[PDB]
C-alpha cells in the first residue's frame, strides 16, 4: 500500500503540474495581451488626441 | 473625418466664392465705365442740339 500510495501521488502531481504549466502559459499569453491591450490603448486614444487636435 | 471633410467642403466653397467676388469688382467697374463715357456722350450731344437750336 507504501507503493499504491505512491503511484496515486505520482499521477496527481503529474496531472496537477500539467494544469499548473498549461496556466502558466496562459498567464505568459495573457501578459503578451496586457502589453499588447496597453500599447492598442495609447496608439488608439494617441489617434483620438490627435484627432481633436485636427478637430 | 466629420470635420475633416466639412473643412474640405467649405474651404471649396470658399474658393468658389473667391472666384466670383473676384470679378465682381470686374462687373462693378465697367459698370462705372459706362457710366462715365454715357455722361460724357450726354454733354456731347446737349451742347450740339443747343447749338444746332438757333434759328
Amino acid at each position: 500500500r507504501a507503493q499504491e500510495r505512491l503511484a496515486t501521488a505520482l499521477q496527481k502531481l503529474e496531472e496537477a503540474e500539467k494544469a499548473a504549466d498549461e496556466s502558466e502559459r496562459g498567464m505568459k499569453v495573457i501578459e503578451n495581451r496586457a502589453m499588447k491591450d496597453e500599447e492598442k490603448m495609447e496608439l488608439q486614444e494617441m489617434q483620438l488626441k490627435e484627432a481633436k487636435h485636427i478637430a | 473625418e466629420d470635420s475633416d471633410r466639412k473643412y474640405e467642403e467649405v474651404a471649396r466653397k470658399l474658393v468658389i466664392l473667391e472666384g466670383e467676388l473676384e470679378r465682381s469688382e470686374e462687373r462693378a467697374e465697367v459698370a462705372e465705365s459706362k457710366c462715365g463715357d454715357l455722361e460724357e456722350e450726354l454733354k456731347i450731344v446737349t451742347n450740339n442740339l443747343k447749338s444746332l437750336e438757333a434759328q
